[PDB]
DNA sequence: GGCCGCCACTGGCCACTGGAGAATCCCGGTGCCGAGGCCGCTCAATTGGTCGTAGACAGCTCTAGCACCGCTTAAACGCACGTACGCGCTGTCCCCCGCGTTTTAACCGCCAAGGGGATTACTCCCTAGTCTCCAGGCACGTGTCACATATATACATCCTGTGCATGTAAGTGCATG
DNA sequence: CATGCACTTACATGCACAGGATGTATATATGTGACACGTGCCTGGAGACTAGGGAGTAATCCCCTTGGCGGTTAAAACGCGGGGGACAGCGCGTACGTGCGTTTAAGCGGTGCTAGAGCTGTCTACGACCAATTGAGCGGCCTCGGCACCGGGATTCTCCAGTGGCCAGTGGCGGCC
């Protein structure tokens, strides 16, 4: 079981802190290299990354809805 | 609740339909006014046999058809499923047209 | 005092007729001169041939269950041979209809 | 009346039961058997024509009827053309 | 007399249905007058030949002898006419 | 000693003299000139042939070339040539 | 006691060789009889095609500044051309090369 | 720092040499080592004219440059600009060979 | 004598000469062998065509005549050579 | 006492599945019209001989290819470092087939009419063929200048450092809480 | 005193321009062989003349093609809609591009040999030509049974509604600080 896929995702992004945001290919790498049946979970990762950027705790930095970098807010 | 098809379930049950079949899918009359109007530009009043109508309206078919084969490979090729003109010139180019 | 009229098909034993096509070549005009066996071979390669696209016709036939050959059964004889296919590419058959082919990525999951 | 006007339906529909006893044939598929050997036949005729011209021979033999038949007729559909051939032309020659 | 108007005669769906005959899935809106252009190149391709087969027969009655010396010639034998 | 062997050049090279005078040639791009001249040679002249048997002539006449110009030779080509030819057989007649 | 030698190009008023031609025709079996004007005809084409082509080689020499003709320049003479493309399409050239052609999305920016 | 082309110029230049240019792509003497290795295989100690063998050339350049240009044409219809063998594969096909 | 793999005589860097003549930008590395398997079988049909022309003429030394020979039945024809 | 981490409750989402509906395949049945077999005709395959020649071989020749060898660089290979390009993913918007309805003209099918395809006859224009004679084009020899090659400038152009237009973020003086 | 804010000011990014470097053009010098041009010849092409025969032309007729008229429906067209597909954006990792150093092997000159292409005489096998003849194959007829169309049931495919599992959002509580 273990946490969700949000939490997973926000050490994902964490992880790097490039100047440019992390990409979908880059975020799936982290999370096979972490561990996480992400062949069966594209849908859940796409819902729990426009999840986070709802609530503005990530922000979009170039693309747009799942597509392209993602980074994190101010604080 | 009248039944729809979702799509192309149907297109594919026309390529098997008209694989299947050998019929010519032309319209024997108005190919006869088309290849009589071409004519005209060429000779103007002249007569028919209805076998020449016949065999130019399989020899049309025919070469469409290919060409159709083509274009579905050029836009495969293109991973694509829809076909465009674009295709049909890349594919008459291929061919030397 | 004349012998039995005979017939070089026969005398070859073919089907094919040796005088006819040697008329033709002769009347086609191809060479002035056609050496006597080289209608004969050429009669016998046809019949080859004929026998051939006759016997796949026929077996297409009877694979749709169709006891007088249709010119479907002989597209379909015609281009599932590779050999046959190269050598007639360019030629078409009248309401011959095409080859059933869908391709892998047109059929759905 | 009117004239006679030249037709392979016999030939073939003999060769046809002798492949096949059982079975029929349509009119039409025999003006395509008609077309296919009228086909074949010009096109060896006119490769012989050109083997015979390229040897500058008078006469069109057997021997490039062979030749032109292996250029055409992709592998082993050529060589049993040339074995059935071979045959035929032993038989002739053997009248 | 006079025909302006025949090359619409190939309608849209025989289009579609030369296309599944082509197993071709999905036709874009494009596609079907491009191809009456394309019908329309072939066709003036051989039946200009084909009036100069039978003018040179001192014909002005078409045969489909013709039509087949015709497609011979552009190497789009036909077999089904021949005689 | 040698056998004589056929060749264009003397034609082509005349030609070339009437319509540029100042221009001269080489001689591998005269051999294509030949390839060229003689394949065009034998298309007509095989259509020619073919024209005789469809209407059953054993004779070929300028008609026949004409119309296997018309054939082969599409366009703006064709019709020069009809009107060149035309002005050559007339001067023939008158000759 | 005889005319004097006059030869039938010049009776046509042509360069090409009337009798060379009708020699080849008589001797390339294609009819057994020719008509009079038929190779006449036929080596006015000739004549003319060589013409029109030789005027386009010299054109594309000229623009190369060389004086004499190179299977270059009849490569891009014939290839630059629509009708002599139509007419050559399946036509190869000894040493010929091809147009100077790119696609414009492999030129930069 | 010394100095160093970006992608593609050396080739955009070379594109335009070769076109430029005629002759031969191919290292003569492999070429016919390759033309008697695969004639052996037909008919034992054939000999050859060199100039059938340069017909042989430039039937070879002429036969794959164009079965390139076939490609280039896949290729950029495929929206790409580096080319993969199943569009000479395509190419081949829609040919018919 | 016997000569064993002389279609990689065919050099990569030819390869791309032959492309560059072709307007090819870039190439990919899968390209090589499969493009020396298609000249293969190019040339081994133009030979086998060439040489049933040698034997036919009772030669023993193929003559660029029988290549031209082989390469108009082809529909290839290439001029320049006594065609 | 408050706050956060973890455990538990709960709803939403995704895939699995069964069943209904519809298109299709399969099964007789039956009328009907091409298939094929018979029959009468005719023309062309045969049979036989002759004459003239087409090509196969003997022999001979010279020539082009085949191999060897020996230098001699050009490029092929190989490695290395970097960009740019296939390509994978997804968002989004729009395009086109499914489906139902309306119209419409195509098609059967039927009938009139007449036009020219085709067939037969007839007579003749040409042309294939033969012999004579002769000049045209090709082999042969030669010479000579258009072009190949080399070399030195001259510009083109392409990459790159960098100089200016624009975004950004921080410091701090000042006004004021 | 303190503190936040706004204004000012330094930092950073991207676009634009000068400049170098190298590749390509381009201008001048030099040989050379390839193209072009005079020459002998013989051989192929023109000259004269004929036979006859393929081909042009007249006549006809009938069959095929054109023209037209009614019914009916399949066929096309039109509209709605809604999903699937095209395609743009973005990034990323990699795989050729480019560049430099090496090996080698491609290439050129020169030697030598002989298979082998090819020319020439013979002459003989073979095939075209020609007269009779027939029987095989083609035109026409007629019957039938294979099969196209029709009608009925089973089958299969598909699509979508019902259902359970899976996951994340949410609440609540204990424990520690």
């Amino acid at each position: 079981s273990g946490p969700p896929v949000s939490e997973l995702i926000t050490k994902a992004v964490a992880a790097s802190k490039e100047r440019s945001g992390v990409s979908l290919a880059a975020l799936k790498k982290a999370l096979a290299a972490a561990g996480y049946d992400v062949e069966k979970n594209n849908s859940r990762i796409k819902l729990g990354l426009k999840s986070l950027v709802s609530k503005g705790t990530l922000v979009q930095t170039k693309g747009t809805g799942a597509s392209g970098s993602f980074k994190l807010n101010k604080k | 609740k009248p039944h729809r098809y979702r799509p192309g379930t149907v297109a594919l049950r026309e390529i098997r339909r008209y694989q299947k079949s050998t019929e010519l899918l032309i319209r024997k009359l108005p190919f006869q006014r088309l290849v009589r109007e071409i004519a005209q530009d060429f000779k103007t009043d002249l007569r028919f046999q209805s076998s020449a109508v016949m065999a130019l309206q399989e020899a049309s078919e025919a070469y469409l058809v290919g060409l159709f084969e083509d274009t579905n490979l050029a836009a495969i090729h293109a991973k694509r499923v829809t076909i465009m003109p674009k295709d049909i010139q890349l594919a008459r180019r291929i061919r030397g047209e | 005092a004349r012998a039995k009229a005979k017939t070089r098909s026969s005398r070859a034993g073919l089907q094919f007729p040796v005088g006819r096509v040697h008329r033709l070549l002769r009347k086609g005009n191809y060479s002035e001169r056609v050496g006597a066996g080289a209608p004969v071979y050429l009669a016998a390669v046809l019949e080859y041939l004929t026998a051939e696209i006759l016997e796949l016709a026929g077996n297409a036939a009877r694979d749709n269950k169709k006891t007088r050959i249709i010119p479907r059964h002989l597209q379909l004889a015609i281009r599932n041979d590779e050999e046959l296919n190269k050598l007639l590419g360019r030629v078409t058959i009248a309401q011959g209809g095409v080859l059933p082919n869908i391709q892998a990525v047109l059929l759905p999951k | 009346k009117r004239s006679r006007k030249e037709s392979y339906s016999v030939y073939v529909y003999k060769v046809l039961k002798q492949v096949h006893p059982d079975t029929g044939i349509s009119s039409k598929a025999m003006g395509i058997m008609n077309s296919f050997v009228n086909d074949i036949f010009e096109r060896i005729a006119g490769e012989a024509s050109r083997l015979a011209h390229y040897n500058k021979r008078s006469t069109i033999t057997s021997r490039e009827i062979q030749t032109a038949v292996r250029l055409l007729l992709p592998g082993e559909l050529a060589k049993h053309a040339v074995s059935e051939g071979t045959k035929a032309v032993t038989k002739y020659t053997s009248a | 007399k006079v025909l302006r108007d025949n090359i619409q005669g190939i309608t849209k769906p025989a289009i579609r249905r030369l296309a599944r005959r082509g197993g071709v899935k999905r036709i874009s809106g494009l596609i079907y007058e491009e191809t009456r252009g394309v019908l329309k190149v072939f066709l003036e391709n051989v039946i200009r030949d084909a009036v100069t087969y039978t003018e040179h027969a001192k014909r002005k009655t078409v045969t489909a002898m013709d039509v087949v010396y015709a497609l011979k010639r552009q190497g789009r034998t036909l077999y089904g006419f021949g005689g």
